[PDB]
């Protein structure tokens, strides 16, 4: 098991 | 064997071969080999069991 | 004749964040 | 510039099978 948050661009 | 124009007859020869089994199985899974990358002395090498 | 590197399958071991 | 995320689970597979 591993989660994670992946910054997806916003502009 | 015979053939009359109001009368014919013939025969046949079926040979058959049944399969007796032994064990049946249902519940089956297909393997499928992905192994693991290692990076060594600078080359990259794919290693599989 | 160094002892070289383990593999072990284990995804969260290798975690980056 | 705004903070968006999408969220990203990850599992093993013992042996690489
Ligand atoms: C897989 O890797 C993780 C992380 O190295 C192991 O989980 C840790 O286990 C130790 C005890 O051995 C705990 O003190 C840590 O808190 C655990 N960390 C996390 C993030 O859960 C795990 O034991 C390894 N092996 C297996 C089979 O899952
Ligand atoms: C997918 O998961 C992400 C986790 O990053 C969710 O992000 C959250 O969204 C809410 C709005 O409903 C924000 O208030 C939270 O701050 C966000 N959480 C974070 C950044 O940890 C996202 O909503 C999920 N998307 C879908 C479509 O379900």
């Amino acid at each position: 098991s591993l989660r994670m948050q992946h910054p997806v661009p916003k502009y | 064997t015979h053939s009359s124009p109001t009368a014919t007859a013939w025969e046949i020869g079926l040979y058959y071969e049944l399969v007796i089994p032994k064990h049946i199985y249902l519940n089956n899974w297909n393997v499928v080999n992905i192994g693991h990358l290692v990076k060594s002395a600078g080359q990259l090498t794919h290693v599989t069991i | 004749q160094v002892l070289g590197p383990v593999i072990d399958w284990n995804v969260t071991q290798r975690a980056v964040y | 510039p705004v903070p968006k995320y999408v969220e990203v689970n990850m599992t093993s597979i013992p042996q690489g099978v």
